[PDB]
C-alpha cells in the first residue's frame, strides 16, 4: 500500500469508464437497450419514442 | 386532398398507420401537419346494384 495514492486515481478513472460502459446496457424505461432491436421490431413512430 | 374510402379504413388516414390504403394508396408523412376530415356518403356514393 505504498503507492496507494496513484492507484486510487487509476482505479477511480477505470471505474468511472466502466460505469459509463455499463450504462449502455440499461433501457431507461424503453423496451430494449439495443437500438437495432427497436429499429427492427417497431415502426419509426414508436421507435422514435 | 379529396377521395372516397371504406368506412372502417378512416383509421388508416393518419401518420404512422399501416394497411392497404396507407401503404398502397395514400401515405401520410410522420411529420404531417393539417387536418383529416371525413364523413359518411352512403346516400350519395352507393347504388342498389
Amino acid at each position: 500500500s505504498a503507492l496507494g495514492k496513484l492507484q486510487d486515481v487509476v482505479n477511480q478513472n477505470a471505474q468511472a469508464l466502466n460505469t459509463l460502459v455499463k450504462q449502455l446496457s440499461s433501457n431507461f424505461g424503453a423496451i430494449s437497450s439495443v437500438l437495432n432491436d427497436i429499429l427492427s421490431r417497431l415502426d419509426p413512430p414508436e421507435a422514435e419514442v | 386532398d379529396s377521395f372516397v374510402i371504406r368506412g372502417d379504413e378512416v383509421r388508416q388516414i393518419a401518420p404512422g398507420q399501416t394497411g392497404k390504403i396507407a401503404d398502397y394508396n395514400y401515405k401520410l408523412p410522420d411529420d404531417f401537419t393539417g387536418c383529416v376530415i371525413a364523413w359518411n356518403s352512403n346516400n350519395l356514393d352507393s347504388k342498389v346494384g
